[PDB]
């Protein structure tokens, strides 16, 4: 709610770890689900810099990793909409310069403008994919992750879309490429994909048993061979 | 302040400590620099400042005057915390027909006269002349009520005009 | 304040810069224990108490102020140098009209209120000055700001004054 | 404040890491929350309080009151603490053969008089009348012994009656 102001909150306790640990141009995507249940906003008023956003503060201003959020929501009211936004992390500015995360909104115009806005399973995670929920790592359980693994083979390079193109197994174990779990299989066997060349990498694995998971497995060490 | 636990297999240890050491960093008083500390701060030991100390509402806190308006004979007050007393009584008069007239003040129970100047007058029978009295007391407690009033050392008294007691309390 | 180097993931002497910043952190902090010296203006916005023995320098200069006239003794006319409380005495000697009743004060200064009064009287010894001092105590003294304290007359006549001096006392708030 | 050295290769570096932050967080005075200091803390710079300043026994550490108790008309004593002195003598008497006569305070060698106010009186001969004395002295140097007499500005001294001397001493 305001009348020719910008209105925030404090989302900054939200957020595992400080953005200028984040590394200059790797890419971070932002996913959420938002319902607005009330939207009250005059002619005159207009909505502005709507956005949930990790940014520089003083002198620079330059945004970090954000999210826009819908400026006029009021034909879709009482409805979940899923929002994603891949951030490239900006360059290092001056030490001095501080950061900030919040909820941000700017009514400006005669009259008071307000909204009612509902969040649901918000994510920020590191890549280019707004991948399927999960909670942070410190809260995470074996319960968490996905349950079943589908494979079918020899088509076109892409993968359907649809899921009885697959065939289904409950998976018996669980893949951990350098302490992320990256899949898992039925089979004793799992294809590790989308390494990038001359790279050291350590897997472990462990083993799964209907929500009973083992001590991950001594880890093994491996190094992606170099491109002519 | 608040720091995120450092755990044997958690995920981004690096930058949690990293973190870590700059919230301590920024938030911790240190030995250096020009800076601004909040909350309330209460010293144990002995406190020294080198160079300039400055303090609010000194006066108010330290210094604290009680004098009797309607008849400045006797001031009757409710010490507001320890303190040293500090009793002036401007008195004004001449002794019984004329001569010596020797006017102090009285030293209340549990409080101890340091030291006394005590006011004297002679002849102008009928005329009120200046013969002002003071003394220093030591051991004013918090919350309890004083009373200084007008004692007489020699000589008899024949009429006092316009007197005025005032206390000046310098706390302890 | 202090220089911390950064931690990241992939540096190289990872345990030796956490050591040399948590070394760095200790030895730089003022700590809840122990003797220690503390270097730099330290601007304290909460309440401050020292149980133990407060030692400050000179109390004097910073917390007290001496204004007097020298060539006549009457008039104090002075420029406050911080917020305070005046304690004004006028050192007075004289004699009423053709003998008889004077009593004398201090003018209450637009902007101050005057806690408390002791005027002065004299009777009779005409043309012969006696002596006949005069306080009052003066609140809501602002920095900066001139101030004059002069000579009021509460009852009876002026016959003349001899040797009079006027000291303002200035209790810092 | 003994932190566990963090070294390369070491079995319990998570935990040490942990420990040695929650070390520093909880023996580290912050710029944050109300808080209880223990040991003497030297100030090299300037400090300000800009909240409430409580002070254990200001009085008896900044203010001294010294006089002669046998004669009170010349204080003699050491300086506590570099300061300054303000010099009152209760003085009554009377000019010789009635008149003038004005009293005020000598100033010690190596010691400014700031401001005066003499002490007049004039005729009622053999007869003692009110005729107080006062003067700022300032550059009180610690340790180093002090004497205020009783100085004649102008007239001749008949005799004094009931004389005292107090000395207040604002620390500096």
């Amino acid at each position: 709610k305001g009348t020719n102001a910008w209105v925030n909150k404090d989302l900054g306790e939200g957020f595992s770890i400080q953005p200028i640990n984040y590394k200059p141009g790797d890419k971070y995507t932002m996913s959420v689900d938002v319902m607005f249940t009330s939207w009250n906003v005059p002619a005159g008023t207009t909505i502005s810099a709507f956005w949930m956003r990790q940014r520089y503060t003083e002198n620079s201003w330059k945004e970090i990793c954000t999210i826009d959020l819908p400026k006029d929501p009021s034909k879709m009211l009482n409805q979940w909409i899923r929002i994603t936004q891949t951030s490239t992390i900006p360059p290092y500015e001056d030490p001095s310069v501080g950061t900030q995360a919040i909820l941000n909104v700017g009514f400006f115009g005669q009259q008071e403008g307000s909204f009612t806005i509902r969040v649901r399973n918000p994510k920020q995670e590191l890549g280019s994919i707004a991948t399927p929920y999960m909670p942070s790592a410190s809260e995470v359980t074996t319960a968490d992750w996905p349950k079943f693994v589908g494979t079918y083979v020899d088509t076109n390079p892409v993968s359907s879309t649809v899921s009885s193109k697959y065939d289904w197994d409950e998976m018996k174990y669980r893949v951990y490429l350098d302490g992320t779990p990256v899949g898992g299989s039925k089979l004793l066997s799992f294809d590790l994909e989308n390494l990038k060349a001359g790279t050291s990498y350590n897997v472990q694995v462990s083993q799964i048993n209907g929500n009973v998971e083992s001590d991950k497995s001594e880890s093994v060490a491996f190094k992606t061979t170099l491109p002519k | 302040a608040e720091l995120t636990k450092i755990t044997r297999g958690m995920q981004n240890g690096a930058e949690t400590i990293n973190d870590n050491l700059n919230k301590l960093n920024t938030i911790t008083v240190q030995k250096t620099g020009d800076e601004t500390i909040a909350g309330k701060k209460t010293f144990s030991g002995d406190v020294s400042v080198d160079g300039d100390f400055t303090m609010k509402k000194f006066a108010d806190s330290y210094v604290a005057f009680f004098a009797n308006k309607g008849s400045g004979n006797t001031v009757t007050f409710t010490a507001p915390w320890d303190c040293t007393a500090e009793v002036e009584l401007f008195y004004h008069g001449w002794g019984y027909s004329g001569g010596e007239w020797e006017i102090g003040i009285t030293t209340p129970s549990g409080l101890t006269q340091i030291y006394e100047a005590t006011g004297y007058t002679n002849g102008h029978d009928n005329q009120a002349i200046s013969m002002p009295t003071k003394a220093i007391y030591s051991g004013l407690k918090k919350g309890l009520q004083y009373t200084f009033d007008i004692r007489d050392a020699n000589g008899r008294g024949g009429g006092p005009k316009h007197p005025m007691m005032i206390v000046k309390l310098y706390r302890n």
